[PDB]
């Protein structure tokens, strides 16, 4: 048992036609204090795997040691590590569903939420979710914290079941994403203006985009306000 | 559920010239209930006297491991613990139990045989010694002991003058206890003999 | 208690008081206080009395072995990391508040352990529940390289003024001195409190308690 | 890495002997000569300083070992060995007695607890017997002054004069001799350095000699432990 | 006598005869090299064809441990993977604690200590290989040499085997031609050369080569293995060399 | 690996014997000669040193007999520092049950202890046995004044009289001669030395090369008193008995 | 407390107060809360004084120990000793440790360890209870590539600032220099810093 | 005979792996010297390269065991590194223990309490090696001690070890018998190190280039080993004169 102290907020993502989608803000929250300005939860795993970690970043460090670890040791032996025995985002995911498991079943969490976002060998779209509980679950959106509330509904009117997947284009995928980051800088206060994105497509393969920000931003009606 | 005023009972010793004393009262309870007026608090090693007040268990427990430990010693050593000797064996013994104490007061008393020299000391539960030229209190009526003895006590008190003032410091102070009484033991200690006496005090 | 030291020009004063309580009752009027470490160094020990004595012996065993393996005498530095550690590993559990203050090869030094762990390194320190009293005497006449006589006198002052205004503190005020040349334990260094005369002679004559049996036995 | 040595190395013989033991013993006869001499009013411990090179400083090299402030040290055979006796001989005087009692252990009492280390050598899984015979010289408050032998089995003795190691059967006739109970502690230094001559080839001089007492305190107590200085050797070599 | 039955046991000389039998098993074992040069390191190794039965180019020989070194090794083959999955923790354990990629001189040492170790006790047997192993750390390129014994020390060129002495032979001449440096595309040629070269002290059965390398400038500080292309270009410089 | 260096401690001859524990009693026969006898109103132990020199301290000197608590003593036989573990082992064992049950140990008790930590050394553990027979002396209540022995095959016994150590054979023999039921402690006592007399491999028996002890119930009124004979005292009884 | 420490055109400044206290009582006014780990990796200490100094001489003595095998560490390789005692023991410590050194391939580096046992490598770091106070001055002040003068009277300014809001901070402003010249150390008095 | 395989007593009272592994000493064929000036301890050792395909640099038997203590070692290198580690580790943790550093006659017990376990435990052999430290400790000043496979130890005025190190003994014996002090009565460090090179070179009648030498200096608060230019600038002084 702990406390989480330095965390990330909402990781949020979703499947497209050809791929997944996946993003988070670049904030590292000290309770309100907004301490860290630069922060990356985004951690790529080979060219076909992003994980998404929120909560404690103290932890999330761990994790991207152990990610890291994971490809140094796939390597090993194996004439195949950038070919057909390369990491899956599958067994990327299980291993962490299995430590995260392990943990909460220890009375010792990684105190985290995680989405793994990617594309198969066979050209499948790779999406799941897995927490400080090792509970799992998969849907053609996810949100972790926050973003579930206020991302999920947004996104959701894209894609509101399997059928819609090969309607939606990466175009229209992306814009829905980015829109969800501008809501959630709006009404999360403990979210940041700068955040990355990250595409894993079956043709294009991995996008990571660094160093966007929420634009086209609705203030004009506060001056309207007089009083309560 | 206070361990050390579970049982009751009370001890002093006081110092005289060429002399000790040691004292202790007669009770064991429960609590309220009283259900022993036969439980005497000091026992002996060769020449060395301890007396115990605090939990009853402990009390019987603490004899039994010093019975023990000066029979080895005596075994290897070939001769008798002297006061100040056995004093550091109770401190060492009680200070292993750091985190899980014994709930007692012990109290050494008796003539080191080398020297000639009369010796007292007290302890905490957890090993602390407190050596005292004049005299050393213990107990459930051990505030009340303080104060006779600071007040009744002067140095130098011949063996038969210096029993005087050990059971009147012992029998009025117990008198003052709810959990100390019921009959009292006097032990006057010379270089080559000792006297142990029984009081007459109140039963209630 | 009252337990304090100073650096001073040639090494290292050290002060206690002698009072020893058991809650609000005084246990022992003239308790010593300051322990030897090494012949070299010594300790003033606060808190938790059993916890004080025991770690300043374990220490001084330790260190008697380790300066027969060495063949020299032994440094502050290392009574201090040893008590450190020992007190850092059972989290404050044992409640030694020590002043440990010695002269070494490197010259004088003095130190103040809390029972966590932590120690500071410093000129002059006070402990115990006199501290207060005894660091407004530090804070209002401390110079550093003192002379002998006036750092013994800053001290004696310091402990003073915890025996009196520190309910806590009380009796005699001991003192240790050392430095390269010598090692003066002076105890007691002061008597500021005569022991209260009484009026009255009231020891009971022969024969006043009633006995019930008695039992003699030859050594 | 199993140490898989959990049996004895020291086993009986069909003649009943233990053989390690008895070769251990052969190790202490083939070391230099160390003896000890009992006096009323004190102790003495001898010993030569066997330099293995002119270069090496024999100062460093310390045969004779305080073990508490009132009990001392001295050896035959091989020096390693004694160095690691010497360490746990210090350590046990404070873990099983110091601690305990807050008082030194008297002379019989560690000697006791060295003769128990070397027996568990002689017993002990996947170890050999310690090949050294030491001298141990102390005092204490109730037994007085006392000299003991400790040998590779663990068997120990006491002494009122003795010698162990090269020279030791010659050197044990001349201290029957010289040896009353009315020596004072200087006839005795004078008798330890007259027979310790005898078995010295080379050099017999303070800085080849190591000596020291059990005696007076030299200012609780002071140490009755003192080690001879090569001055103090040497003025008592023109009285010889 | 019987010196020779026990491992840690000293001979009346001060061997051990034990380490010195696991050479007579190292010295039976195919050729293996390391090339030192101007960035980097290269590795080179012979594969006996025993039978057409062996899938070509599926039974790797060089490992990698972390992922900027390379390790190869001639002898009892098993008693190699050992070594590697023991440098493999250690190297692990490094980056754990200290962050940085263990150093390849600070590597050598945890091999080194670990294969004297099994020289200390006779409950276990010494290493049945010669581990040539390096690669690329902040200090530049360095090359080891490993024996069962325990000892090692840094290279320019390395070489143990059957055809050791060929292979040092033909190592030394590059050394002496080459006082400024050898490139690390130069040196993978050479290697393919070498190997060639001390086939000629195995060659009842023809052989399979295989070659890698670790270089600052052409791997980017990685190990890998040189395959296809550059592959079959350092065949063909070595096969017009022997002819 | 060790197997090559293990003597196997613990095995049988294809006689049915144990090897160590026969070359064990073998070391025992060459150590002093120590005689215990029991008499009706006590228990005499008599030990013969191993041959002295005129330099050892023999007033300071404990070699043969030992105390094991105030009721209990012992003669040893054999290797004395390996006694002395089991000595240690067996005072230990004797207040451990005084603890638990407020009452001194019967002597068969701790006998019986001894002797099972011996045959240990026999059956298990692979390490060498202790080349130790013990003569126990001591009273209880159930059974009055006791004799045993044990040896380094853990197997006890009780007797009248015994001995341990060299010329057992010989010592036997004169105690089966002259002992009777009826005998009293300073008859047992003349017997004890008569027999060592005899049977030493010395010159002449004298003061400096014996131990001596007696158990008797020669206290005052209905308990037992333990007396470790000083040097002068052993000197005394030698010539009361005409022997020097 | 109030720490800090900025890196610069030639390397690194730590900065420190020097009060340590139990609830309003100082224990003590001149605390050393800048020390050393290697030659020039030091560190500045906030939270529990006990587990601070636990920490520092633990990664001093790993430190050592790697210097004895293989040279040099890095100041990353630092930090990650600080970091992993720090995160592993979370449950147990109160330690915020800012590290600074100074490499001559990476010049000045400060990595700050929160609560957590997270890492963070920044181009400056505050902490300590007194940091709340001046992080909107510290993010107006801070400018890349200052020189040796202008960093001092940053932190002296700034730790002023901080000491003067923060009931834990006072005492002196300690500093230490680390840069290719060598290791200096720096001392302002009240009288000075109180006045700006 | 199994009482010449492990460290049990032969029936004369001698252990023969102890006394082999004194043999395994000289499997090196290497020579080392250590001798005290006033503020400083130097040793020095030759260094033989017989493989072009070594990397010389690799090749060294010196070792910095802490700031201030310095150990050559005389053995094979795998026994060599394994003391060396353990030093290592065992200086270190007296610094952190005790809280100053560890002393060099103080490490050289420890070493030797080491090495004397090997000779009574008979699962472990003792290490084929003679361990010499230097420093210049801050209580005992410039100090030298030597360690070997009894565990023996001892403090030295100057020393040598190797196959021919009776000839370089009795060189620096004669010295000190015409000198009739303890050192090297010299100021600087640089000096020192050419006396040592200059007696090596008249005990054993061998010239050394740049590269058959191997220095290492301990002064007041550092150990340190010379470069193969630095050895040179000496090697080039003594030339001059
Ligand atoms: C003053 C320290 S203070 C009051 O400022 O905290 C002294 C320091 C001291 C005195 C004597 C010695 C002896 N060498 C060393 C240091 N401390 C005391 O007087 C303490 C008060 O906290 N007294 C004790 O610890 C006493 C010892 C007396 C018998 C003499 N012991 C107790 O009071 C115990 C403590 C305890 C420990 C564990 C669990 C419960 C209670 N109480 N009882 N019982
Ligand atoms: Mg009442
Ligand atoms: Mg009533
Ligand atoms: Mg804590
Ligand atoms: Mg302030
Ligand atoms: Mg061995």
């Amino acid at each position: 048992t702990q406390q989480p102290i330095v965390t990330g907020t909402s990781v949020i993502s979703m499947k497209y036609d050809n791929g997944v989608i996946i993003a988070a803000d670049n904030l590292g929250s000290y309770g309100s204090l907004l301490r860290f300005n630069g922060v990356e939860r985004l951690i790529p795993v080979g060219d076909n795997t992003v994980v998404g970690i929120s909560g404690d970043i103290s932890d999330m460090q761990h994790i991207e040691r152990l990610l890291k670890d994971l490809v140094t040791e796939n390597a090993y032996d194996n004439p195949l590590a950038d070919a057909e025995e390369a990491l899956e985002p599958s067994y990327i995911f299980e291993y962490l569903a299995t430590v995260m498991y392990q943990r909460r079943s220890k009375m010792n969490p990684l105190w985290n939420a995680i989405i793994v976002a990617g594309v198969q060998s066979n050209g499948d779209q790779f999406l799941r979710y897995v927490n400080l509980l090792g509970v799992t679950y998969s849907s053609p959106t996810l949100a972790t914290g926050f973003g579930a509330h206020m991302a999920n509904p947004l996104l959701r009117k894209v894609v509101d079941r399997e059928s819609d997947i090969p309607k939606t284009t990466v175009q229209v995928a992306e814009e829905a994403i980015v829109n969800a980051m501008r809501v959630l800088y709006y009404r999360d206060a403990r979210s940041s203006r700068n955040f990355s994105l990250a595409i894993i497509d079956k043709n294009t393969g991995l996008t990571f985009k660094k160093n966007l920000q929420v634009e086209n931003m609705k203030w004009d009606f506060a001056k309207d306000i007089k009083g309560y | 559920s206070d361990p050390s005023s579970i049982n009751g009972g009370i001890v002093v010793a006081m110092t005289g010239k060429d002399c000790v004393a040691i004292a202790c009262d007669l009770r064991l309870g429960s609590q309220s209930l009283g259900v022993s007026n036969k439980f005497e608090k000091i026992f002996h090693y060769g020449h060395v006297f301890l007396g115990i007040t605090g939990l009853a268990t402990d009390v019987t427990t603490l004899n039994e491991m010093f019975r023990y430990k000066t029979n080895l010693y005596k075994l290897k050593e070939e001769r008798a613990i002297e006061p100040e000797t056995f004093t550091q064996l109770v401190s060492s013994s009680l200070y292993e139990r750091r985190f899980g104490p014994y709930f007692v007061g012990p109290v050494v008393a008796g003539i080191n045989s080398k020297s000639g020299k009369p010796f007292i000391a007290g302890f905490d539960l957890i090993g602390c010694i407190d050596e005292a030229k004049d005299f050393i209190v213990s107990g459930t009526a051990s505030d009340q002991l303080f104060g006779m003895c600071e007040s009744l006590y002067e140095p130098n008190l011949e063996p038969e003058d210096l029993f005087e003032t050990i059971s009147q410091a012992l029998l009025n102070a117990a008198d003052r206890d709810a959990l100390s009484g019921w009959g009292a033991v006097v032990y006057i200690i010379k270089k080559d003999e000792v006297v142990k006496r029984y009081l007459k005090m109140r039963q209630d | 208690t009252t337990i304090a030291g100073v650096v001073y020009k040639d090494g290292i004063v050290l002060g206690a008081d002698t009072r020893a309580t058991e809650g609000m009752v005084v246990a022992d009027k003239n308790c010593s206080k300051i322990h030897f470490i090494s012949p070299n160094i010594y300790c003033c020990g606060a808190g938790t009395a059993a916890d004080t004595d025991m770690t300043t012996q374990l220490i001084s065993s330790n260190l008697e072995l380790h300066s027969l393996s060495t063949g020299r005498l032994p440094r502050v530095v290392t009574a201090n990391r040893m008590l450190k550690q020992m007190l850092f590993r059972y989290q404050g559990y044992i409640g030694a508040a020590l002043v440990l203050g010695g002269v070494d090869v490197t010259g004088p030094h003095l130190y103040s352990i809390y029972p966590h762990g932590s120690t500071d390194k410093l000129p002059y320190v006070t402990m115990g529940s006199g501290s207060l009293a005894a660091m407004a005497v530090f804070e209002d006449k401390f110079r550093p390289d003192m002379e002998e006589e006036e750092a013994k006198n800053l001290v004696s002052e310091a402990i003073a003024a915890g025996i009196f205004n520190d309910l806590g503190s009380g009796g005699n005020i001991d003192l240790c001195v050392i430095s390269k040349n010598k090692l003066d334990f002076l105890r007691p260094y002061t008597v500021p409190n005569k022991k209260g005369t009484r009026l009255g002679r009231y020891r009971c004559e022969k024969g006043t308690t009633a006995v019930l049996t008695e039992k003699i036995t030859p050594l | 890495m199993t140490d898989r040595y959990s049996f004895s190395l020291t086993t009986f013989s069909p003649s009943g002997k233990l053989g390690q033991i008895d070769y251990a013993l052969t190790a202490v006869k083939q070391g230099v000569t160390s003896l000890g001499i009992k006096a009323t009013n004190g102790v003495v411990i001898a010993t030569e300083k066997k330099s293995s090179s002119p270069l090496a400083m024999s100062e460093t090299l310390s045969k004779v070992s305080l073990l508490t402030p009132d009990i001392g040290a001295v050896y035959s055979g091989m020096g390693p060995d004694y160095r690691v006796l010497v360490d746990k001989s210090r350590k046990v005087a404070h873990t099983s007695y110091k601690r305990i009692y807050g008082e030194y252990p008297p002379t019989k009492l560690l000697v006791s607890e060295v003769a128990k280390i070397m027996q568990e050598a002689t017993q002990s899984g996947g170890v050999r017997p310690f090949g050294v015979s030491l001298l141990i010289a102390g005092h204490d408050e109730f037994n007085g002054f006392s000299l003991y032998q400790v040998d590779p089995s663990g068997s120990y003795f006491p002494w009122k004069a003795t010698a162990i190691g090269k020279g030791s059967v010659a050197a044990k006739t001349f201290l029957e001799k010289r040896w009353n109970d009315e020596l004072e502690l200087e006839d005795a230094i004078h008798i330890a350095l007259l027979t310790l001559k005898e078995s010295v080839e080379g050099e017999f001089n303070g800085d080849t000699i190591e000596l020291a007492i059990i005696g007076d305190e030299n200012p609780d107590k002071g140490p009755r432990f003192r080690k001879l200085t090569s001055q103090e050797i040497n003025d008592r070599l023109e009285a010889l | 006598t019987g010196y020779d039955l026990s491992n840690s046991v000293f001979s009346p000389d001060g061997r051990n005869f034990q380490v010195e039998y696991a050479v007579k098993a190292v010295e039976n074992g195919t050729t293996s090299i390391g090339i030192k040069c101007n960035d980097g390191v290269v590795f080179a190794v012979e594969k006996l064809i025993t039978s057409k039965l062996l899938v070509p180019q599926k039974n790797v020989k060089i490992q990698v441990v972390d992922r900027h070194i390379g390790c190869v090794y001639s002898g009892l083959i098993p008693d190699g993977r050992h070594l590697v999955n023991r440098g493999r923790e250690e190297a692990a354990s490094f980056k754990k604690l200290y962050k940085t990629p263990i150093p390849i001189p600070a590597f050598a040492d945890r091999l080194g200590q670990y294969v004297q170790a099994h020289t200390l006790y006779n409950s276990v047997r010494p290493f049945g290989v010669s581990t040539i192993f390096g690669g690329v750390d902040k200090n530049g390129a360095h090359l080891y040499m490993l024996e069962p014994s325990g000892s090692y020390w840094g290279y320019k060129g390395a070489a143990t085997g059957k055809g050791r002495q060929s292979a040092k032979a033909e190592l030394e001449k590059l050394v002496d031609h080459h006082p400024e440096g050898l490139s690390a595309r130069e040196a993978v040629k050479q290697a393919a050369k070498i190997i060639y070269l001390a086939h000629e002290d195995n060659k009842e059965k023809d052989f399979e080569l295989e070659i890698s390398w670790c270089s600052l400038s052409e791997t980017n500080g990685l190990h890998k293995f040189v395959k296809g292309d550059l592959l079959q270009e350092a065949i063909d410089f070595a096969q017009k060399e022997i002819n | 690996g060790s197997r090559r260096y293990d003597s196997r401690t613990t095995i049988f001859s294809p006689e049915g014997r144990l090897y160590q524990v026969e070359y064990a009693l073998e070391s025992i026969s060459h150590a002093g000669t120590a005689i215990g006898i029991m008499a009706s109103d006590g228990i005499v132990l008599a030990a013969e040193r191993k041959v002295t020199s005129t330099l050892l301290e023999q007033d300071t000197s404990t070699e043969k007999l030992y105390k094991l608590n105030d009721k209990i003593a012992v003669a040893v036989a054999g290797l004395t520092a390996d006694a002395e573990i089991l000595i240690n082992t067996a005072r230990i064992h004797a207040q451990n049950y005084l603890k638990t049950y407020n009452e001194d140990i019967p002597v068969e008790i701790l006998v019986r202890r001894l002797s099972d930590i011996k045959q240990g050394y026999t059956q298990h553990g692979g390490l060498r046995p202790f080349g130790v027979s013990f003569i126990y002396a001591g009273y209880d209540d159930r059974y009055g004044y006791q004799l045993y022995t044990s040896n380094p095959s853990g197997n006890y016994t009780g007797w009248k009289a015994i001995s341990v150590g060299a010329n057992t054979s010989a010592a036997q023999t004169l105690l089966q001669m002259d002992y009777k039921d009826d005998m009293k402690v300073d008859d047992a006592i003349e017997l004890a030395l008569k027999t060592l007399s005899k049977t030493t491999d010395s010159s002449a028996l004298t003061y400096d090369r014996l131990e001596f002890a007696t158990i008797r119930k020669g206290a005052n009124d209905g308990e037992v008193y333990q007396k470790i004979f000083k040097p002068q005292e052993i000197k005394d009884i030698l010539v009361k008995t005409g022997i020097t | 407390t109030s720490i800090m420490a900025v890196t610069f055109k030639d390397g690194v400044i730590l900065g420190a107060d020097s009060r340590t206290t139990t609830g309003a009582y100082i224990a003590n006014r001149v605390t050393d809360k800048l020390t050393r780990v290697h030659d020039k990796i030091w560190c500045c200490r906030s939270g529990s004084a006990a587990d601070t100094q636990a920490i520092a001489d633990i990664v001093q003595y790993h430190l050592e120990l790697y210097t004895s095998q293989y040279g040099t560490p890095s100041t990353e390789t630092a930090a990650s000793v600080f970091k992993e005692l720090c995160y592993e023991n979370k449950d147990n410590l109160t330690a915020g440790i800012i590290v600074a050194g100074y490499d001559d391939k990476n010049k000045g580096e400060v990595y700050t360890i929160p609560l957590g046992g997270s890492v963070h490598k920044l181009p400056y770091a505050i902490a300590g209870s007194g940091s709340t106070f001046i992080y909107g001055y510290c993010d107006k002040n801070f400018r890349e590539n200052m020189s040796k003068e202008e960093t001092v009277d940053f932190i002296k300014h700034s730790l002023s600032q901080a000491i003067k809001w923060d009931g834990s901070s006072g005492g002196v402003i300690r500093m230490v220099v680390l840069t290719a010249a060598g290791v200096e150390r720096l001392i302002f008095y009240p009288d000075e810093y109180e006045q700006l | 005979g199994y009482d010449r395989h492990i460290t049990i007593f032969s029936p004369e009272g001698r252990l023969y792996q102890v006394e082999y592994a004194f043999k395994a000493t000289n499997q090196t064929n290497i020579n080392s010297l250590a001798v005290r000036g006033k503020d400083c301890t130097v040793v020095i050792s030759q260094k033989k390269v017989p493989d072009k395909l070594l990397d010389p640099t690799t090749v060294s038997y010196i070792f910095c065991i802490s700031r201030t203590i310095g150990m050559v070692v005389n053995g094979p290198i795998p026994d060599a590194r394994n003391a060396a580690l353990r030093a290592k580790a065992e200086a270190a943790e007296f610094r952190y223990k005790y809280g100053y550093d560890m002393p060099c006659d103080v490490l050289a017990k420890r070493m030797a309490n080491l090495s004397q376990i090997y000779t009574q435990r008979a699962y472990m052999r003792p290490l084929g090696v003679i361990l010499t430290f230097v420093s210049v400790d801050e209580e005992l000043g410039p100090s030298i001690y030597k360690t070997d496979p009894a565990g023996y130890y001892v403090g030295y005025k100057a020393t040598a070890t190797g196959p021919k190190q009776q000839e370089i003994t009795t060189n620096l014996e004669n010295h000190f018998k015409k000198s009739k002090i303890d050192h090297i009565n010299e100021e600087s460090w640089e000096k020192v190190v050419e006396f040592a090179i200059t007696h090596m070179i008249d005990a054993l009648g061998t010239e050394f280039s740049k590269n058959d030498l191997e220095v290492g200096v301990a002064t007041k608060d550092k150990f340190f080993t010379l470069s193969a230019e630095n050895i040179e600038e000496r090697l080039v002084a003594i030339a001059e004169q």
